[PDB]
This record gives C-alpha cells, structure tokens and sequence, in this order.
C-alpha cells in the first residue's frame, strides 16, 4: 500500500475521506490525514510542527531503548538502579555510577560538573542544529542532514529514502506512544514496565489497568 | 542596537530569525521555535498578552517579596509574611491588619473584599479595554498622558529604550515568579528563607 | 401505590364495566375507515402527525413496529408466568440467578 | 458511503410480495403466508 | 434576529463596543465577540473550533444531566458521579435504577469492547456519513436527527441554535465546576448543594477548604 | 503475490502442475498425487475444500470456547470437554445451555436428531438449489443476503478475503485433526493439554509420556 499521493493509507480507514483537510495532500512522510483541530493550517507552523514531531520521535526512540536495555542487562547488578526512573538518584549514592557494575568506568560522584558539561556540549550541538551549518559538511537539510550522520550511505535512492522516512516516523511515533505509557504507568503503579508485563502475564484477568482505579479516589 | 537586523538574537552568535520576525517591535530576539506567531493578528494578541503578563508579574513579585522581607528585617510583625499564606490571615480571630496595626484596615469579611475587588477590577478593565474617563482615544498598549506623569517616554529613542527595558524586566519577573511558585511548592517555605 | 382506595370492589367492578362500555361505544361511532385508526383532533393535541407528509408515515411505521413488539412481549409475559410462575422482574431475577 | 452495504425489504431475503399487499400500508412487509 | 449582525450582545457589555475582532462579524450562533487570544484568525481553524465547541457542548449537557440524576434517586443509594465507575466490581454488579436483574453487568472488558465497537462505528458515521444520512451538514445534519421537525423554519433554527449553544456553554462550565468541586471537597455536587443550603455562612469553600489548600 | 504466475509456492525457493495457473484463491501449487488433473474434479475439490474449511473453523471455535469458559470459572457446564459433551443428554436434568436450567433444558435425543435432520436437510437443499435466503449464482460465494456488512464489495478486497478465509480454514482443519488424535491418545481436554504442556514443557509432551506406550 502506497504512503504518498491521494490514494495513500489514512488515519480512519474507510471513514477517512470525510475528515481529510485540504492542506494535507500527502507530500510528506507519515501523512495519514489526521488533523481535526486545524493546528497546522499555516504552512510555516506545519513545518515547525513536523520538525518538533521528528525530533520528539527520535528522542522517544532513544528513551525507550535506554529504558528497556539496562533492565535486561541486570549480566550486571544494580539493585534499586535497574528501574528507569529509580536510576536518577543512583549517582548521589556514595558508590559512584558503576557502569555495568564495574566501579572503575566513570565513577561519577558530583552533580554540578556533569550538569554543566552536558549543558555546554548540548548547547553547542543544539545551536549548530538550529543554525544548520558549521564544522560538518551536511546536505543542507536541517531535518535530514545526511552528510556526516550517514556513514553507511543508506540514503542514496530518493524513493528508498522516502520509504525509510515513512518507516522511521512510524517507529518514532510508536516509541512516543510507548514512552507516554511508560510515564503514566510509572506515576500510577510505581513499578518497572517489565515487572508490570510479568504481573499482567501472571493473571491478565485481574492484573489489568482497572485494578488500580480506585487509588486516585479523593476521600473527604 | 536593540532594533533592526543588527539586534542580538536569542542564541548568541547563532542567529536564524523567522521571516515574519523583522525586529521592529520591542524585545524581538527571534525565538519562535514553535512557529505560533506566523499570523500577524495572533502575533499582536500574543504581544499584548506578554506585556500585560509582564507588568502583572513585576507587580506580583514586588508584592510577594516586600512584606516578608519587612517582617524579616525586624520592622513589624505581619500575620503571615509568606507570600502564599496571606489568605489564611483573614480566617484568624484578629482579622486582616495592615502592617499589624489594628486601626488600619481590620478587614473581616471575605465576601465584601470579593465584591469590591470584582466591581473595581471590572470597571478599570472595561476602561482599559474600551476607553473611560482617563482618556478615550489613546493607545491600548502605551496610552501615555495620564499614565506617564513624569513624561520620560516622550521622544522616540527614549521611548523605545524604556519599552525594551520594560519588556526584558517583565520577562525576568515572570521567570522569577515561576521560580517562586515552584520553590514554594517543593520547599513549603518562604522564598527569602530558601535564599538564606 | 400502597394507598387504600375509598371504593368498594363491587362499585369498582360496575364502574369499570360502565366506563369501558361508554368509551368503546364512543369509539365505535366513527364511520371513516381511515379515521377509525387515527382519529386525530383531541387525540393529537400536539399536532405531530395530523397532515399528509413523509413525517407522519415514519411515525406510523414506528407505532406499528412498537405495537408488534409489545404484543410479542406480552405473550412472553403470559407464557413465562404460566411456566416459571414469575412475573417480569421476577423472571429476570430467576434467569440471572441461575448461571 | 463506506462501512456498510447500500442494499423494498420483505420478510425473506428472496421472496415476492403478495398481490393483495401492494405496500401502501405503513407496516407492509409482504408477510401473509 | 437580535443575535446576529453588528448589534449582537457582547461578552463585556457596553465596555466592548470598540473591542470586537474584525473576523467576528456575527453570522454564527453564540457570537459574543470573545476572542481576546487571537486563536481563530485562520477561518479553517475557526470552523474546526466551532465544531469542537458544539460537540463539547452536547457531551457536557449529557454529562451534567447524567451526573445529577443518579444522585437524586434512592434506588442507586444517592451515589456520587465519580464513584459510580467502581460499582461494576461490587458483589452485585451494576443494576439499573437499583432493580435487581435489570443489567447485572459484572465484567468490565465486555462493556469496554462493546463501547469501543459501537462508538467507533457511530463516530465514523458522523465524520464520513452513513445509513442515517449522507451529504448532510457536519454539525447540524437534521433529517433522521430531527424526527419532530422542530427547526423547519430557518429563523426558528437560528433561535434554537443560539439557545442550544448557550445551554451547552453553561453545562460545560458546570461540568468543570463538578470536576474541581469533586477534587477539592471529595463529595457529590448534590450533597455540597444541600450542605450550602443548610448553612450558607458556615458551609462554603473559604470556610472549610481554602484555609488548608496551601 | 498470491495470484498470477509469480505467487508464493508451497516449497518457497525450492519449488508445478500445468493446471495450477494461479487464478483461484489459496493456490500454493501443491498437487503431487495428480488428483486434481480434471477441471470438473478440480472444481468439486475446491468446493469441498471451502466447505470443509468453514465447518472446521466453526468446529475449532466450538471445541475451544466451552472448556475455556468452564476452566476460568465463567460457567458450570454439564460436560465442558468436547468429546464428552454429547453425553449431557443422558444426565439427570438433560442438557442446559451454559448451565442455566431455564435456557434449553433439552431432554430427548430422538427429538434433537429429528429436528436437526429436517433443518439441516432443508438448508443444505437451499444451498445447492436456492431458496428463501437467495438464489444460487456462485455455489460457494453467494454474497448479497450472506454479506450484510458489505465487506466483500471491492473485487481486490474480495480476493484478499478469499485467500485469508482459505488459509485460516486450512489451519483450522489441521488443528481439528490434531484435536481428534490428541483426544484418541491423551483422553483429556485440548486446553487441558495446553495448560499441562505450559506448566512443564520439557517433561510434558507426546514423546515423554505417550511415544513408548503406542507400541
Ligand atoms: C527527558 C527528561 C527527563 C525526564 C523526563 C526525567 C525524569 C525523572 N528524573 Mg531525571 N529526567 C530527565 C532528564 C534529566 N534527569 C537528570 C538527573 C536526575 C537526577 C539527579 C534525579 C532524576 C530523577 C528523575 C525523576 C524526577 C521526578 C520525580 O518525582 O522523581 C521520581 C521518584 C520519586 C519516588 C519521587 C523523574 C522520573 C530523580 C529521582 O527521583 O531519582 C530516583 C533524581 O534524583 N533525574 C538530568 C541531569 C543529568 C537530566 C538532563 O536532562
Ligand atoms: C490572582 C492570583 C492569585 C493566586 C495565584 C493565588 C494563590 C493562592 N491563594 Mg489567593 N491567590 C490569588 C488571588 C486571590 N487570593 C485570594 C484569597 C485567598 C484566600 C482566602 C486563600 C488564598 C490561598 C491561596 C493559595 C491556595 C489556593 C486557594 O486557596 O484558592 C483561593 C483563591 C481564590 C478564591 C481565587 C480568587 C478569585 C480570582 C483571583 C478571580 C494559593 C497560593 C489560601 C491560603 O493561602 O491558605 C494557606 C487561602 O486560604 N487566597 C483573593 C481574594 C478573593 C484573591 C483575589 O485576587
Ligand atoms: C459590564 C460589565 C461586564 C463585565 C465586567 C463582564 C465580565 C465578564 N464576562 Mg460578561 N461581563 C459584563 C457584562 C455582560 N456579560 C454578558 C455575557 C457574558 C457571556 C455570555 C460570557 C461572559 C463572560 C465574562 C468574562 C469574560 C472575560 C474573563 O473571563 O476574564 C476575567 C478575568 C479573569 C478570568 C482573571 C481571573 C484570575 C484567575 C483566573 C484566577 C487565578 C486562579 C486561582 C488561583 C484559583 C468576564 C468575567 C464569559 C465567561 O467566561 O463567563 C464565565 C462568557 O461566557 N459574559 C452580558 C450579556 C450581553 C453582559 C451585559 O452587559
Ligand atoms: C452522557 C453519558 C452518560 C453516561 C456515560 C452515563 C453513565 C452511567 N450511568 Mg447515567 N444517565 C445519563 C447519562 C449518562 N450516564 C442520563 C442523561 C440519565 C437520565 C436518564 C442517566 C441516568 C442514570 C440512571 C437512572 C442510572 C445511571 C447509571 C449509569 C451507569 C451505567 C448504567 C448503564 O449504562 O445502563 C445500561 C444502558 C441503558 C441504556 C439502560 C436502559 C434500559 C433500562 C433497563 C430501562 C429502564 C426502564 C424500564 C421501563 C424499567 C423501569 C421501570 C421500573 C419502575 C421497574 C454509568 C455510570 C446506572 C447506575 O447504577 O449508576 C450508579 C443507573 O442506575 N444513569
Ligand atoms: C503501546 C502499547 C502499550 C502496551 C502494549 C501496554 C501494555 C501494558 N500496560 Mg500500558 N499504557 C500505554 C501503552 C501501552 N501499555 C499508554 C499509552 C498508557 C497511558 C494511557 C498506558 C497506561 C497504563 C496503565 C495505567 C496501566 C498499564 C498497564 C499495562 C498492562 C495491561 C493492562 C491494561 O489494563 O492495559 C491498559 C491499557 C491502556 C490504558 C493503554 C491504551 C490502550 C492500548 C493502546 C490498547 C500491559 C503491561 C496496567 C498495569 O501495569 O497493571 C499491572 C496499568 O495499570 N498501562
Ligand atoms: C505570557 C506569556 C508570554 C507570551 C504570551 C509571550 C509572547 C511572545 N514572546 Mg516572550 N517571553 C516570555 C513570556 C511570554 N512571551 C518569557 C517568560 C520569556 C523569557 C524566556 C520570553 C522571552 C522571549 C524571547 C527571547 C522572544 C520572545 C518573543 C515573543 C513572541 C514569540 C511568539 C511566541 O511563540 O510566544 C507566544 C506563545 C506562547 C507563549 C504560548 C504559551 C505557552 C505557555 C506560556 C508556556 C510572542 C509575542 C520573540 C519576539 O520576537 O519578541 C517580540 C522572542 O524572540 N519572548
Ligand atoms: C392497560 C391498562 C392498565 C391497566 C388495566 C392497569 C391495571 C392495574 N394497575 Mg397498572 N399501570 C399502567 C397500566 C395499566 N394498569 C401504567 C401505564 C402504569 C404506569 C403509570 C401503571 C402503574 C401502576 C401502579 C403504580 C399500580 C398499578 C396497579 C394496578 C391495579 C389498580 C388500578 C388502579 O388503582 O387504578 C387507579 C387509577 C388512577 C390494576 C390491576 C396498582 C397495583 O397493582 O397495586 C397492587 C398500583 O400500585 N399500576
Ligand atoms: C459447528 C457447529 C457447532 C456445534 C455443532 C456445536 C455444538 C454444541 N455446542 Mg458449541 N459453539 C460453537 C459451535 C458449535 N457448537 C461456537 C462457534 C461457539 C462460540 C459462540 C460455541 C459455544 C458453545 C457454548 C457457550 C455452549 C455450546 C454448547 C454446545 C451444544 C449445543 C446445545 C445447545 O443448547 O444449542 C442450542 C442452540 C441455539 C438455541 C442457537 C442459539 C444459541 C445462542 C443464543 C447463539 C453442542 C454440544 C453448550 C454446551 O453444552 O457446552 C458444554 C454451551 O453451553 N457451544
Ligand atoms: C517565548 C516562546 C516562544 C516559542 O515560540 C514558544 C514558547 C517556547 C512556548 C514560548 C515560551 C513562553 C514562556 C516560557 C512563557 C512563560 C511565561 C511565564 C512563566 C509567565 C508567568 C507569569 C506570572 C505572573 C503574571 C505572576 C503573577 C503574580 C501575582 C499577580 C501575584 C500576586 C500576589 C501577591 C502580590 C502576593 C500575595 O501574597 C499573593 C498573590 C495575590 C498571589
Ligand atoms: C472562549 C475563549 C476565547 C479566548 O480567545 C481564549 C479562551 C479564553 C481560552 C477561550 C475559552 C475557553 C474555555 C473557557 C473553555 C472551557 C471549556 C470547558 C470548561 C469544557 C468542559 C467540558 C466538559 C465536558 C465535555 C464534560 C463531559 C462529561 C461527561 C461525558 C460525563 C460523563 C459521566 C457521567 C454522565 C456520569 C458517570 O458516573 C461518569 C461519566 C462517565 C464521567
Ligand atoms: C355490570 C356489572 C357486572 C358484574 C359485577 C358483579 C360483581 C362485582 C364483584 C364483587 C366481588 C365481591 C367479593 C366479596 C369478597 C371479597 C373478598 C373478601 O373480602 O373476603
């Protein structure tokens, strides 16, 4: 099924034809015709929203991978630092950040130093990204630089590039949905997502989302 | 310096302002990463909202910090010096005393305060929006005249400089007010107590 | 509704017979076969389907479907009362508390 | 025009209306075996 | 007639004669000239916001009525609107009007699946059109949705539109009040009204809950 | 794929009779005995395959559902296991649907058999000749009154759905055969065997407890 043109897949199946905006002509990756609030009726705002969505999708994929991998590797020992939201305070402990369990890799003890270093490096990186030009010879596209960040040369055929763009906006959107689920589960049940999956697999009839429903009830 | 293409941008040496941000209006640092102001009407409404919010933020910050500093300076004993605890004073048996003096206000009824503030604020807001006794055909953003008794902002250059100073001071005041709110929410204490 | 009536059962029986006879004798007095089913007038105070249009036909279809459904439903009421010895809510309770 | 089939409906999917039932009456489904 | 044109009522009364946006001409119902945020400069976004507002108004009127009604009935134990969801986990399930054997809903996944399918179908029909009407208006279809023909005359249709949108806005405000008042007090709105009527001076917001809100 | 001359065959890259030209649904080109070398016999075999597929899908669902309901504490059937469910007519009160005495309460097997024979004969005669539910045009894909939701409207979607139906029916037939031989070997319920195997996959299987007892 094609993902471009007037005969592309859409966000409501057979019912989509009645809610497709005029400005959503399917000229961009991930165009399913879903805009019911008219938030992208301005062409400039549409480009800004596309940029924000792509960046957020990439960061959400990174976050999902970095929340899933450390728990599986625990091949290592962390204890209370295995959980993704419980690893924030592991630096403040007087043992250091034992990367993979070895207390000799980074041995981080201070907060201000790492914080300031991250601020300066990512400020430089994000300022270069906003400028779009600098020390690296990119292709000139802010959203898809390619010149330096594609050492394998996977983006050479325009049609293959478009198909890859569709696939990775889709993977990014799935990552965004999963990250929102991770956040909500962390606030609600206070357990790691793998533990939640194990509890659900143990007995799915009673260990579902509606079991922890009355815990938010405001008592007088 | 503060106006035209020579103005500094919001990312230091890096400067990629949007097309619609020409810098004519005060406090234009080219920060529209969301693209919300692509329409002139929405941009103008956002400018008005920003300046009004800035003025209210500076006023609120001064009103939040002055009484608690005065209490901590050993001048007078307030009922509750903490800025986010001023509402509980009206429920005390002693009422609301200005600077602690029982002969100043001694307000007791919250309903009367609510009604009086509602009518007065509504009348002055309607005057500001439409034009009342304090001038009718004046600027909505900078009416001047009765609102500039000193006449400092008369010539264009000083007017623009003072407007830029107003906008940046108001932005700093808004950031400070948000910091006040977060600090109070987390620490459950006064701002100056956190400072010291 | 739990309120004892001031009438005797003999008086009530005679009154029911007389009133129903009078009402049905009034009803039988019509001569137009069309108005024998839809009299209108005092029986259509809101004037919902008293003209000749598509709106009255839909209302008549709804009325006839509701009539048929209620007829079958009351036949079910009677047969359930015969078999299980329960009413309507009683039959619902007996069915629910049998799984 | 999606999510269903476009498809007079009688009491049987394949049956004919009786001669004396012309469909003018409201609830006429051609049902008189 | 008085609700349209340049002489319609404004949202700030006489203090908004000159504070009227250029694009809020007044050909749409409920146009009081309250757009002091510049959120409807684009006509397409304006139309989408109008549709969202009407749908929200209808949903809010339904929700307000359905939150008020069950609390006033003895059969349902005067249950609050925010506590009725967990009755499906009770030893008796959900029984309509308190009459045993009416619904007896004990499973939550079954009701969730049925609602998902039914709501999906009806929402798709609303967006695209279906057996209940095709090619009709997006927000005010009519036809099968106006069985009584209460809006045949266009003037009556406009007056009813203004009445509907106003009742919907009031219901939205009341539903937000319901949410906030359930969050703060922790009791049903009807019990709150009864307590206020019993002692207005004592039982209110400031006298009981505002003092310990910060 | 799934149609024309370039469709996926039944041996993947290791793969054909001349009469299997990639026109009919579910044609993977597996006819080694040459039983479908006659076009008329090919049509008959296709019709029997489709009917068997539908019947086997229904049978698999009806063999899984009651035992799944019983083992989860959702109902109390007389005999949840599928091969023992036919003896409920010889119990004390008879056969009760879902365990409720006020649902079916069947007691006589003769009446059951007579009614089933009459109804099944009438409807199968309607299927092969045409009757109240429509007139026969396509012997296995009538449509019209049997497709109310109109899912088989577009011809492309019709072909895709035909392929999906035939594949799910073939899988259902295989699972039906497995269910039969497991009943004839293990003597317990299908979901019971699944639960036992899931409890201890290494030790609970056909070889560990039944391979040696076969001979
Ligand atoms: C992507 C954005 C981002 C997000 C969503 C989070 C999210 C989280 N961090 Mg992290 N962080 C993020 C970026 C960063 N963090 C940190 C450094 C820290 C520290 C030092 C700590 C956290 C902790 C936490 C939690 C803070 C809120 C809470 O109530 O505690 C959740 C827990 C409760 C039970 C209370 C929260 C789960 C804190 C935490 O609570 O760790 C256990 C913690 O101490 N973060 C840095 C500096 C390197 C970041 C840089 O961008
Ligand atoms: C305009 C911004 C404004 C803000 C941000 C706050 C913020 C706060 N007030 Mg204050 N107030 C504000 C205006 C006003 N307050 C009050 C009267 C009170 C009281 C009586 C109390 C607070 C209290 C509080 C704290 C908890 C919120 C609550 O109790 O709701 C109260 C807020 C309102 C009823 C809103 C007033 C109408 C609105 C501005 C229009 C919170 C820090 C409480 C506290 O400090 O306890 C520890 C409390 O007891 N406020 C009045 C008089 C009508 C106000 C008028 O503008
Ligand atoms: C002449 C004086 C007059 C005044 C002063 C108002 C004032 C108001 N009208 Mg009203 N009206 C007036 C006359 C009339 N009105 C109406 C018909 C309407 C309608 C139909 C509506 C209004 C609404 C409103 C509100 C619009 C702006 C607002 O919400 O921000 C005012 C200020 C703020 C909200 C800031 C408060 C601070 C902050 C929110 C609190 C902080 C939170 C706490 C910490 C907790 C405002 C309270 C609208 C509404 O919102 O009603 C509820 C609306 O729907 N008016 C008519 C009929 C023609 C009038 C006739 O003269
Ligand atoms: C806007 C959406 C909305 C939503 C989501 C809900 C949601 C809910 N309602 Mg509320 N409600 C609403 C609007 C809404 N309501 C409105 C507008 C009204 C006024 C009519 C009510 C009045 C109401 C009542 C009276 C009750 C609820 C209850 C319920 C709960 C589930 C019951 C159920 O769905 O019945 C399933 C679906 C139906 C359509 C049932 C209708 C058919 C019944 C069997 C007919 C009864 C009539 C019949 C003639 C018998 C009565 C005669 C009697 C004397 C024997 C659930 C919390 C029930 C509960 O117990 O909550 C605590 C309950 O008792 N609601
Ligand atoms: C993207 C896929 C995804 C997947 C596979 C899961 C998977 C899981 N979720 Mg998570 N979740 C997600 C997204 C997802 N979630 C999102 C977007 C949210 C925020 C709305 C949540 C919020 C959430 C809560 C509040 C809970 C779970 C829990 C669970 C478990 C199922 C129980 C249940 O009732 O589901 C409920 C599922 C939904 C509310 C999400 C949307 C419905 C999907 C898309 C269908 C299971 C481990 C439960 C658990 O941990 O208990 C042991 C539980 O308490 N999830
Ligand atoms: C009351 C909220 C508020 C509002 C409405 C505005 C409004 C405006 N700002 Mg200001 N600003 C604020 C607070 C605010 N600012 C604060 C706290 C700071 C300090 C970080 C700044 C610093 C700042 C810079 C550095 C720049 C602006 C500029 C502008 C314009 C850009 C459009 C924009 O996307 O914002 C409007 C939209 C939103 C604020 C959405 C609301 C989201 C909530 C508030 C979060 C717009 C007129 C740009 C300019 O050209 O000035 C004329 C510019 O470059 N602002
Ligand atoms: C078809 C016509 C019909 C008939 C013949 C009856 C007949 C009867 N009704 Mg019923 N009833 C009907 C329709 C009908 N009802 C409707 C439409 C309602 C809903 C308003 C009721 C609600 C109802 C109640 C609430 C009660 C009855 C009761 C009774 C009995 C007393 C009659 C009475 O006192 O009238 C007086 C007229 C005024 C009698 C057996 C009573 C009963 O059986 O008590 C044991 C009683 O309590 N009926
Ligand atoms: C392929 C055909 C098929 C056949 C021959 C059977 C045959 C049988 N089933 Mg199974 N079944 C099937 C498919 C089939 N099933 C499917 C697809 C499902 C899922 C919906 C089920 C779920 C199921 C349940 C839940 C139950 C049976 C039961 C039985 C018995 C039926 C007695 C009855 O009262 O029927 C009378 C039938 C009707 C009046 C028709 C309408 C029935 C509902 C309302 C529809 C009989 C042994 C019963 C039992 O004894 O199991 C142990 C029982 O309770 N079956
Ligand atoms: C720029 C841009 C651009 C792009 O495009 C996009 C984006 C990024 C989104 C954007 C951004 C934005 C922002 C950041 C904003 C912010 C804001 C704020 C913070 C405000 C505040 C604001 C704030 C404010 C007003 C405040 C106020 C306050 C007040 C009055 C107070 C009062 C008071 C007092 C005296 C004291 C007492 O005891 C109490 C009270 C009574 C309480
Ligand atoms: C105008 C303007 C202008 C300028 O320019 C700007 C601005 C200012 C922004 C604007 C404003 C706006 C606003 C104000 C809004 C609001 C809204 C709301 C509140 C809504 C609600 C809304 C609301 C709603 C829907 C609601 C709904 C509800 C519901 C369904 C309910 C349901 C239910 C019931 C029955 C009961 C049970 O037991 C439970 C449940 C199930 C839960
Ligand atoms: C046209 C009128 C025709 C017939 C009416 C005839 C009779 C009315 C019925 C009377 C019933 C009297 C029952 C007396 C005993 C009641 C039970 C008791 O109190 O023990």
């Amino acid at each position: 099924v094609e993902f471009y043109g007037p005969d592309r897949a859409k966000w409501l199946g057979p019912f989509s034809e009645g809610s497709v905006p005029s400005y959503l002509k399917g000229e961009f990756p991930g165009d399913y015709g879903w805009d019911t609030a008219g938030l992208s009726a301005d062409p400039e705002t549409f480009a800004r929203y596309r940029e924000i969505e792509v960046i957020h999708a990439r960061w959400a994929m990174l976050g999902a991978l970095g929340c899933l991998t450390p728990e599986l590797l625990q091949a290592a020992d962390f204890g209370e630092a295995a959980v993704w939201f419980k690893a924030g305070a592991s630096i403040f402990n007087e043992d250091g950040l034992n990367y993979l369990g070895n207390p000799s890799l980074i041995h981080a003890q201070s907060i201000v130093a790492v914080l300031l270093t991250q601020l300066v490096i990512m400020g430089a990186a994000e300022a270069y990204r906003y400028s779009g030009e600098g020390p690296v010879e990119t292709s000139g596209d802010s959203l898809y630089p390619g010149g330096f960040f594609d050492p394998l040369g996977l983006a050479d055929d325009p049609d293959t590039l478009a198909e890859l763009k569709v696939k990775e906006i889709k993977n990014g959107r799935l990552a965004m949905f999963s990250m929102f689920g991770f956040f909500v589960q962390g606030l609600v049940t206070g357990k790691s997502p793998l533990e939640n999956l194990a509890d659900h697999l143990a007995e799915p009839s009673v260990n579902n989302g509606f079991a922890s429903a009355t815990k938010f009830l405001p008592l007088p | 310096e503060w106006y035209g293409p020579n103005r500094p941008q919001f990312l230091g040496p890096f400067s990629n302002p949007p097309s619609y941000l020409k810098g004519e209006f005060p406090g234009d640092y080219g920060w529209d990463t969301a693209g919300l102001s692509a329409d002139p009407e929405t941009f103008a409404r956002y400018r008005e909202l920003e300046v009004i919010h800035a003025r209210w933020a500076m006023l609120g910050a001064l009103g939040c910090v002055t009484p608690e500093l005065l209490q901590r300076n050993g001048v007078a004993n307030f009922g509750e010096a903490v800025w986010f605890k001023a509402g509980a004073q009206i429920f005390q048996e002693g009422g609301l005393d200005y600077l602690g003096n029982p002969s100043l206000i001694h307000a007791q009824s919250i309903v009367a305060i609510l009604l009086t503030q509602l009518v007065l604020m509504g009348l002055i807001e309607g005057y500001r929006v439409n034009g009342g006794p304090a001038g009718e055909g004046l600027d909505a953003l900078y009416p001047g005249e009765a609102f500039d008794p000193l006449g400092l902002a008369d010539d264009p250059d000083t007017f623009a400089e003072l407007k830029v100073k107003e906008l940046k001071n108001g932005r700093l005041a808004m950031v400070s007010m948000l910091g006040f709110g977060v600090q109070g929410l987390i620490t459950r204490k006064g701002p100056i107590e956190n400072l010291a | 509704a739990g309120i004892d009536l001031p009438f005797d059962i003999y008086t009530l029986a005679v009154l029911n017979s007389v009133l129903m006879g009078x009402v049905e004798l009034f009803r039988n007095s019509e001569l137009d076969p069309e108005r024998r089913c839809y009299p209108g007038g005092a029986f259509d105070p809101l004037n919902l389907a008293s003209d000749d249009s598509e709106r009255t036909q839909k209302l008549r279809e709804a009325e006839i479907k509701h009539a048929r459904l209620a007829m079958v439903s009351f036949l079910g009421y009677t047969v359930q009362a015969w078999y299980t010895g329960e009413g309507a809510l009683g039959s619902l309770n007996k069915f629910a508390n049998g799984f | 025009g999606a999510g269903y089939r476009q498809y007079d409906a009688l009491w049987l999917p394949n049956t004919e209306r009786p001669a004396w039932l012309d469909g003018s009456l409201p609830g006429d489904r051609g049902f008189d075996p | 007639s008085q609700w349209y044109g340049p002489d319609r009522p404004k949202f700030l009364g006489p203090y908004s004669t000159n504070f009227v946006p250029s694009y809020l001409t007044g050909e749409f119902p409920g146009d009081y000239g309250w757009d002091t945020s510049g959120l409807s400069a684009d006509p397409a976004t304006f139309a989408r916001y109008r549709e969202i507002e009407v749908i929200h108004a209808r949903w809010a009127m339904l929700g307000a009525l359905g939150c008020v009604v069950p609390e006033l009935l003895d059969g349902t134990n005067h249950i609050a609107w925010f506590k009725a969801g967990a009755e499906i986990f009770g030893d008796d399930g959900i029984q309509y009007l308190g009459i045993p054997g009416l619904i007896n809903a004990k499973s939550i996944v079954a009701t969730l699946i049925v609602q998902v399918v039914l709501m999906s179908y009806v929402e798709g029909y609303r967006v695209n059109g279906g057996p209940a009407g095709t090619g009709l208006d997006a927000v005010y279809p009519g036809g099968n949705f106006d069985p009584l023909g209460l809006a045949d005359d266009p003037d009556t249709l406009a007056e009813l539109k203004v009445k509907e949108i106003k009742n919907g806005r009031l219901a939205m405000l009341s539903m937000f009040g319901f949410f906030i008042q359930a969050i703060v007090t922790g009791e049903g709105p009807i019990k709150n009204l009864n307590d206020h009527l019993a002692d207005a001076s004592a039982n209110n917001f400031y006298a009981l809950y505002a003092k310990n809100l910060a």
